[PDB]
């Protein structure tokens, strides 16, 4: 009762007076940061509360619930004497504790923890909307006129608003929209992490409750930590069981705890541009791109090019042309080819896998498709429109069932999927760059013959695709030794730059910088068509075309990007018309040889 | 090979289609260098535009 | 037309 | 240009009515810009 | 107590080995090599780290193919006898799910119970499937979804879910035309698709041919089977204690510290060099997985001896196996 | 008395976000809209919008729990995209 | 952004832009409707 009245004054003087660290106060500290950012939300570690005073901790263990009570209107006052506008806005502030094991993890749990403070761990699956909650809930009533005044309700009661202002009947009372204020609220389905799992037994739902600040916070894919307090509670009837007399149970959450959010900064980025200075950090960049598959120079290059950007770059009105570079990899088996494409998905800003169909969602086709339990019908894009600016990722392209070809096709055409199904008709925009792992025909080399004879894909859908990476070969000695060391060595476990360093580097120049060339010098390049194309035709067909001369420009540009160059220079040319110039000799049949004695000037 | 004959194995398609325009590319360095040099115009220094 | 409609049959021929 | 501009329409009795405008064949190997025409023309009609 | 003396009395002989080889199928004449084809599964690899990052495998798989008669099926039957945790289907009837979970709603009250299921039910086991060629598409590519990414995606018109399951497999396929076909590759002879076949290493095939000793042998062996007398027919070791042995097998955390896995690199050399020419060959690659593979072999061989660090040797056993397992493909 | 009564028309608008972005791992959420009179049959499904409305709140019926009261926004106007078609 | 709203919005003009699935079948409300008792006879009109 009033007994309390007495606590919450000690555990104020534990929140203002206590000093730690060389003194200098952490919690006033604490309430002066938020403060101006106004976040509203306390958090306290729970260490300090147990050192101090062990009982307020041992509160917090038997009946959480109305302690928090005690704690938060006084925590409001502190912050009242500290802020004297504060008491305007939001009127209240909650607390979200820190540290309690336990560390039930979740599985493990008896009607003796609920009502009490339970901390819990595990992985966040699909989860409802957001939606208000009454908060302070108020009547117009009828014929007792108004207001009738906001009062408190609740989680979760709202009830029962006997008898007032008249009367209290019968002109009885009606919730109104103006003058009640709503809190938002959201319900996560928390499953047990599937890592810790004892053999046989399976994972077990239970489900969390958010609110205030909490809410949407947490993403799905994410093993999350809250600290909750577990209750048996509710609706409640249930008069439906009957046998034997069962109560649901819901853990309802303080706080959340990620896994165990990423931006340029001003001081980062004025260091970051004395690392974009020298000209090998391309190089660098190439051997920091996959690491731990020991790759090649090549296969990697591609891959660095195409993930780092390109020039959109729309032509007055009318045409964009492209600004990405669709990356082919073609594979073999016990080659890389699925691994690389894998490192994407964790470096790039938005990059989508979508494998190849059957399906690891989502499934490659924008389609309008009837909801899960009863719900009204919600549209949805493939990995195409999910993944727009982003990197589109799909691999085994040969077992792709048509209706989904024709799909990729049309994206990589005109750069939008169109949908004019059921009665919704739009053309959505995806501008992904695809880069893709395919499955030669059979063996690892399946012929001398042409590389589209080589494999299933059709030539024009290849076309599409500008950097052809082939990869090989017949065994080698010293290959197999140097494969074979690095390989092993990992297993055996039990000068690139720092990974977040670089997976920053591409978002930040991305977004900030903006190649171009210029038509004074760049002329050449005419000439260099030339010189490919003629000789080029005496052996081998087509496949050279002007499209395959843009590639060269466009990947180029790419390049001066990672060099922050803000203009095209003939460095960058020459790394371009190598790349493209080698993925053109590498795909052609094995009278290619006879190519690569003028690739020397190209060179 | 004979002009038709190319769409499946008839030729209908073309007869209902009016204007058929067969499109070649040969190398010529001058004309070659003539698109070239056009596009490398188009791309930027928009000077085209 | 006549001489437009004639490349088109040049296009026919070939 | 021939194209999109239509051409004779005739509602003529009996109910066979003639009909504008033609058709375009670009059919030819890649480099020929026809796919990018095509996106052209799209831009430029009024409905398309 | 006084069973741990049983033990120390199998770990101390160096024969125990041999003894557990000859003395796993007693219904089953000879082969030899599915013998260990079937033990070293039930010991199976670390499984573990190597962080940061993805976690190696770990387990191991098989699939046992030939002529019809050849009993490959008593194999599975006696796997579904001697060990825990295995469940056995004929599947083509899986018929779906099957393999994995339904999931259960409503049940009432909030639901999302999960069903067992199949496959998931045995896990860190030994799941036996006979003819993969029966069960077409649909299955097989959920399978592939259990032996690649090693999870259990579940989401059907209500709660999604992810369930682990972490399993071996060991399943029992027939030829195209139930026969050899010993000019056609093997790759072509299985007729399951590309993936799934590249993760099952490695095959054991066997082929039954007429050979009047070994006629003579299996026709007294069977009629010998039909008598109950004499059904004194014993192996060394008793049905009841190999498992207990496993058990206390199974506890080890074999590791190869050992440099002499310098050696293992030649070797994995000395395998595809001889190989790459002709192609016409077995090949395969030989596939690195197949470097990848001789890892959880070597550990497998490891459990089996109790010994850590392993030894050169037991390196070249598994080798050995491999190659014997790499030539029934020649022809 | 339904001679002389006179009526005005309601349609029930329903609001997704562009599917383009940023779910990324979920079901993109929807609102549902109310639009009276002369807001009405202004837009086809498809057409690219942006509502200026007054966001509010309805009871309903339990699909929740508890008090939950699911939302909606009440469209005052619409100005849509240009054209967009 | 329609992901973000904020339970401090309620009942304030709010802004936000997306795309419509669907659109509904016309409903008719009464914005003026004249009414009678049946056993009184008395007539009202109610007007909204
Ligand atoms: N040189 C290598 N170093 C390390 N790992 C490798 C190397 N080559 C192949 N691998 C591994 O082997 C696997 C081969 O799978 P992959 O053949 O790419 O799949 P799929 O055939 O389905 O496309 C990859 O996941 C990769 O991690
Ligand atoms: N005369 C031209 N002017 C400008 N660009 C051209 C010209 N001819 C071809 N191109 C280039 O060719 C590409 C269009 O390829 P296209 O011939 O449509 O392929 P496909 O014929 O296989 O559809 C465009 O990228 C464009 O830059
Ligand atoms: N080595 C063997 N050991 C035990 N039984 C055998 C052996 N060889 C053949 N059999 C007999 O063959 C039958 C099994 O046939 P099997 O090869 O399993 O046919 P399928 O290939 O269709 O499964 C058994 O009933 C068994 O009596």
């Amino acid at each position: 009762p009033n007994v309390s009245r007495t606590i919450a004054r000690e555990l104020k003087s534990f929140l203002l007076e206590y000093t730690d660290e060389t003194g200098r106060s952490v919690y006033g500290a604490r309430i002066r940061t938020l403060g101006e950012m106004n976040s509203e939300s306390l958090e306290v570690n729970y260490r300090h509360l147990a050192e101090s005073k062990a009982i307020l901790a041992l509160f917090l263990a038997k009946c959480p619930e109305e302690m928090l009570k005690i704690f938060d209107l006084v925590a409001m006052e502190a912050t009242e004497l500290h802020y004297p506008d504060y008491a305007r806005i939001h009127s209240e502030i909650h607390v979200r504790i820190s540290d309690f094991p336990t560390i039930y993890s979740l599985r493990e749990l008896r009607e003796s923890n609920l009502s009490s403070l339970v901390r819990v761990t595990g992985v966040v699956t699909r989860r409802t909307g957001v939606f208000p909650q009454l908060k302070y809930v108020k009547f117009n009533c009828l014929k007792c006129g108004s207001i009738l005044g906001p009062f408190f309700q609740d989680s979760n009661e709202e009830i029962r608003i006997s008898f007032c202002t008249n009367c209290k009947s019968k002109g009885p009372f009606r919730v109104n929209g103006e003058k009640t204020v709503y809190r938002n609220y959201q319900r996560v389905t928390l499953q047990e992490a599937p890592g810790t799992v004892p053999p046989g037994r399976l994972p077990r739902h239970r489900e969390v409750i958010l609110l205030a600040d909490l809410v949407d916070v947490s993403k799905p894919g994410e093993e999350v930590e809250v600290t909750g307090i577990y209750k048996n509670n509710y609706d409640g009837n249930l008069n439906a069981k009957n046998g034997f007399p069962v109560f649901a149970t819901i853990i309802e959450a303080n706080s959340i705890k990620r896994r165990e959010v990423f931006s340029w900064t001003e001081e980062e980025e004025r260091e970051f541009r004395k690392i974009s200075r020298d000209r090998g950090i391309i190089d660098k960049i190439i051997s920091s791109m996959a690491p731990s598959i020991y790759g090649h120079r090549d296969i990697k290059t591609a891959v660095a090019c195409s993930l780092f950007g390109g020039v959109p770059k729309n032509v007055n009105g009318k045409h964009s042309i492209r600004g990405d570079i669709n990356v082919l990899l073609l594979g073999d088996p016990g080659t890389a080819k699925s691994q690389i494409l894998k490192y994407v998905e964790k470096t790039a800003h938005r990059a989508v896998f979508a494998t190849g169909q059957g399906a690891s969602a989502v499934g490659l086709t924008a389609s309008v498709r009837k909801d899960p339990i009863t719900k009204e019908w919600t549209l949805e894009g493939g990995a195409l429109v999910l993944a727009d600016k982003g990197v589109c990722l799909i691999d085994e392209f040969d077992k792709m069932n048509d209706q989904d070809r024709t799909s990729i096709h049309e994206a990589m055409e005109q750069q939008s999927i169109s949908i004019s199904k059921a009665g919704i008709v739009t053309t959505l925009q995806a501008r992904c760059s695809i880069i893709a792992a395919a499955n030669p025909n059979g063996g690892r080399y399946n012929s001398t013959l042409p590389l589209a004879q080589n494999v299933s894909l059709t030539e024009p859908i290849l076309s599409r695709f500008d950097i052809l990476c082939v990869v090989r070969d017949l065994v080698d000695e010293e290959a197999d030794e140097r494969l074979a060391t690095f390989v092993v060595d990992s297993h055996v476990r039990s000068s690139p730059i720092p990974q977040e360093l670089l997976m920053k580097y591409i978002h930040y120049a991305r977004t900030k910088i903006y190649p171009k060339l210029h038509q004074m010098d760049m002329d050449k390049v005419s000439r260099v068509y030339a010189d490919l194309r003629r000789e080029s035709i005496s052996t081998g067909s087509f496949p050279i075309t002007v499209r395959h001369l843009e590639s060269i420009l466009r990947i180029a540009e790419s390049f001066a990007k990672m060099r922050l160059s803000e203009f095209v220079s003939s460095y960058d040319l020459d790394r371009a018309i190598k790349v493209v110039v080698d993925s053109f000799v590498d795909a052609q049949k094995v009278s290619v040889r006879r190519q690569l004695r003028r690739s020397f000037a190209i060179y | 090979k004979s002009p038709g004959d190319n769409i499946d194995f008839q030729t209908t398609i073309l007869s209902r289609f009016d204007m058929i325009f067969i499109v070649k590319d040969d190398h010529n360095e001058e004309r070659d260098i003539s698109i070239a040099n056009h596009v490398i115009n188009i791309h930027t220094g928009n000077a085209n535009a | 037309a006549i001489r437009l409609f004639q490349a088109s049959t040049m296009d026919a021929a070939s | 240009v021939c194209l999109l501009m239509g051409g004779s329409k005739k509602i003529l009795p009996d109910g066979m009515r003639l009909r504008g405008d033609i058709n375009v064949l670009l059919l030819g190997d890649p480099g020929t810009a026809k796919s990018q025409l095509l996106k052209f023309v799209e831009k430029v009609s009024p409905i398309a | 107590s006084d069973e741990i003396n049983e033990l120390k009395e199998m770990v101390k002989d160096e024969h125990i080995y041999d003894k557990l080889v000859r003395s796993i199928a007693p219904a089953v004449f000879g082969h030899e090599a599915v013998k260990k084809g079937i033990l070293l599964q039930m010991l199976g690899g670390v499984h573990k780290s190597t962080v940061e990052g993805i976690k190696l495998r770990g387990d191991i798989n098989i699939c046992v193919v030939g002529d019809p008669s050849t009993s490959k099926s008593q194999f599975l039957k006696y796997v579904v006898g001697f060990a825990p945790r295995s469940v056995y289907t004929s599947g083509k009837a899986s018929s779906a799910a099957g393999l994995t979970a339904a999931v259960v709603r409503d049940e009432e009250g909030g639901d999302y119970t999960i069903e067992a299921g199949a496959l998931m039910l045995a896990d860190n086991g030994i799941c036996c499937i006979d003819e993969f060629d029966k069960m077409d598409i649909s299955d097989q590519v959920a399978i592939h979804e259990a032996m690649e990414q090693q999870t259990i995606s579940i989401a059907k018109a209500g709660i999604h879910a992810t369930l682990n399951a972490r399993t071996s497999i060991l399943a029992a396929a027939n030829p195209v035309g139930g026969r050899y076909n010993r000019k056609l590759s093997l790759r072509g002879n299985l007729n399951m698709t590309a993936p799934i076949m590249s993760r099952f290493d490695l095959f054991f095939v066997i082929l039954d041919d007429c050979n009047e000793k070994i006629d003579t042998e299996l026709a007294s062996h069977i009629v010998d089977l039909h008598m109950k007398r004499d059904e004194a027919i014993e192996p060394p070791f008793s049905a009841e204690q190999l498992r207990r042995y496993i058990k206390y097998a199974r506890t080890f955390k074999p590791i190869l510290t050992k440099e002499a896995r310098s050696y293992l690199v030649e070797k994995y050399k000395e395998l595809r060099k001889d190989d790459a020419q002709g192609f016409s060959r077995s090949s395969y690659r030989i596939t690195v997985r197949q470097l990848e593979s001789m890892i959880r072999l070597s550990e497998a061989i490891a459990r089996a001896n109790c010994v850590d660090e392993i030894t050169p040797s037991f390196i070249a056993e598994a080798y050995d196996l491999l190659r014997q397992s790499i030539i029934r493909v020649d022809v | 008395i339904h001679e002389s009564s006179k009526f005005i028309d309601q349609q029930f608008l329903k609001l997704q976000e562009i599917p383009e972005l940023v779910p990324v791992g979920e079901m993109p959420r929807n609102l549902t809209m109310t639009c009276d009179r002369y807001l009405t049959n202004k837009v086809i499904p498809g057409t690219r919008v942006t509502i200026v409305g007054i966001y509010s709140i309805y009871n309903s019926k339990n699909g929740s729990g508890v008090a939950i009261r699911t939302p909606y926004i009440k469209i005052l106007g619409i100005q849509s995209d240009v054209e967009t078609s | 952004p329609l992901r973000d709203l904020d339970s401090e919005h309620v009942s304030k003009i709010v802004r936000l832009s997306g795309i419509i699935i669907s659109t509904s079948v016309l409903s008719s409300r009464a914005t003026y409707l004249s009414i009678m008792c049946r056993n009184c006879r008395h007539t009202t009109s109610i007007t909204i």
